[PDB]
């Protein structure tokens, strides 16, 4: 399958992934594209902050989905 | 009105973010009427949470000011509806835009961190009784967020 | 108070102001001012910003606003000729639209004003 | 004798070998090998060349073959992230055309081979 | 008027010029575009090597013409 | 056959150079059958000057080898049709391509420099009698360059 990741400005890009790719895997693929390291990357999907250990399977991020990218965060 | 502001504003109205409606204000453009969706799997599910967002006249060297208007039972939000999020203070960069701020606030409804400043006896309720905090939040969502 | 190079009005402390009829590539958009790069400075960090955009940021901060790396302005350099070309050949349209109606490459605009512009001849 | 990254055959001392179905911009073509840049090295001079292409030239010569400026290889650096991106997102097509029939971004090819390529699975 | 200058690779670049522009003027305009200084530039037109003192007028290089660019030369 | 060679060859056949016809050879591709036009205002006017051009197997670190086949009365060309031009020897760079070499040879017909190592008693005729050198060149052009 393939997913979309909307990056900082809005220039949308696509990633080649499959259901058991971890969010850690996806955050090295966005380092290939946008030149941002996986440690200052946070991925949002449906309002939920996607965790680094868990898979694309764990949030049902199927074919044609659009993840969003923000530059590191900490609430509180 | 710095060109960047204008370009951001249009790349919101043209390119929306789902469950995040953000228009500019007519009285003064540096000032947005934001509305965030109660996220999936959160105790805020199906709430219409209204926000006011404002760009100071040193945007984007300084970050935007953002404040909830809708009352919501959440550690990292307060009495008057201001928010504790580092991208709005400690770790802001002109790299970030309005849309990024709005996505991180949405993220915060799905990840309420009781480590606030003191976040009332609300963060204290979250850390010592998650069960009934989820409950209460679900109530303030129903009883203050359903525009109906 | 009208500018010699770009035909718009702005102060000596602001970037020039162009009107791109075709869509500019995002990789050529400076992160600070969301516009196409002008006088691009590569950082040691590896990023690229408009000269005045970065210099202003570094008046009272000190980091690459992209990966929070400490950044002395002094250490930054002008970008590769490659970069500069890619930018210079971006199409702009004439500022004086209700006079002259000309599309052309960014770099050539300044001269287009002195040779073949009824708008810049008339001034306004 | 077939290459892990690009799916073509070449020696360790040769550049990788891609197949661009769309037209690459000339400003991204290395002057030495008339191909799209790979592992681009900016010179102090201000020009940009493939790593191997320039290093080989500088085995036995010592100048920016563009303006005859003296050029110690040591002084050259990797290009801006901007440059690298522009290149990485250039479309290539799969080398193993008679199994797999896939267009994709240059950078992703190496991985496309390990995940979803009947040609690179079969090897040849 | 405008002329064309075919540069090193094969690319064509347009220049804004007028009949009395010297070849010295034109070789600073190709320095603006291609980043090559006027001292390691030679311009060919109809097989004739265009001299630096003389004008576009002096070789009848009118509107729509295509000059060619080579990186310094010396015969003998 | 190094990819550069191929790309150059096609950016000739697609993008020709006027008064300079250059095809590759069928027997071996590293080897071009070139034909240059007797330029305007030169004593070589309206001559069909055939050349052979060959790429050594260290192209482009080393320059191409170029030789006139058509006989021509010119200081910087010799008996066997080889040429004195620095971009073919002293100051060559992989920056340059086939097309650049071919344009500079055309330029050389319009700028015959009598300063050669010697250039026969042809450069000696050019420097001590330009009138009759122009004449003789015009004759070798007619009597050896008009394919007829
Ligand atoms: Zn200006
Ligand atoms: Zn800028
Ligand atoms: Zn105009
Ligand atoms: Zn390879
Ligand atoms: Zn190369
Ligand atoms: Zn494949």
């Amino acid at each position: 399958m393939q997913i979309f990741v909307k990056t900082l400005t809005g220039k949308t890009i696509t990633l080649e992934v499959e259901p058991s790719d971890t969010i850690e895997n996806v955050k090295a693929k966005i380092q290939d594209k946008e030149g941002i390291p996986p440690d200052q990357q946070r991925l949002i999907f449906a309002g939920k902050q996607l965790e680094d250990g868990r898979t694309l399977s764990d949030y049902n991020i199927q074919k044609e989905s659009t993840l969003h990218l923000v530059l590191r965060l900490r609430g509180g | 009105l710095p060109r960047r502001i204008i370009k951001e504003t249009q790349r919101l109205l043209a390119e929306p973010v789902p469950g995040i409606k953000a228009e500019p204000d007519e009285s003064n453009a540096r000032y947005f009427h934001v509305v965030i969706a109660g996220p999936q799997d959160s105790p805020f599910e199906g709430g219409t949470f209204k926000l006011e967002l404002f760009l100071p006249e040193e945007y984007p060297m300084a970050a935007p000011k953002v404040r909830f208007m809708t009352k919501i039972y959440h550690p990292n939000v307060d009495k008057l509806g201001r928010i504790k999020l580092d991208i709005l203070a400690d770790k802001w960069s002109p790299a970030l835009q309005i849309r990024t701020v709005l996505l991180s606030i949405q993220a915060l409804l799905s990840a309420p961190n009781p480590d606030d400043p003191l976040a009332n006896d609300v963060a204290e309720q979250w850390k010592t009784n998650e069960a009934q905090a989820i409950e209460t939040a679900r109530a303030w969502t129903r009883l203050y967020a359903m525009n109906n | 108070p009208l500018c010699a190079v770009c035909g718009q009005a702005h102060s000596l402390e602001e970037n020039h102001f162009y009107s791109y009829p075709e869509e500019v590539d995002d990789d050529l958009i400076c992160h600070i001012c969301l516009q196409a790069l002008l006088d691009p400075l590569d950082t040691p960090c590896g990023h690229t910003y408009c000269t005045l955009c970065l210099t202003n940021f570094l008046v009272e901060k000190d980091f690459c606003p992209m990966d929070r790396k400490p950044l002395v302005l002094q250490h930054c350099k002008k970008s590769s000729i490659l970069v500069n070309k890619l930018l210079n050949k971006l199409l702009v349209t004439c500022p004086f639209r209700e006079h002259c109606t000309q599309v052309l490459q960014r770099c050539d605009l300044e001269h287009h004003f002195q040779t073949s512009c009824k708008g810049a001849s008339h001034y306004g």
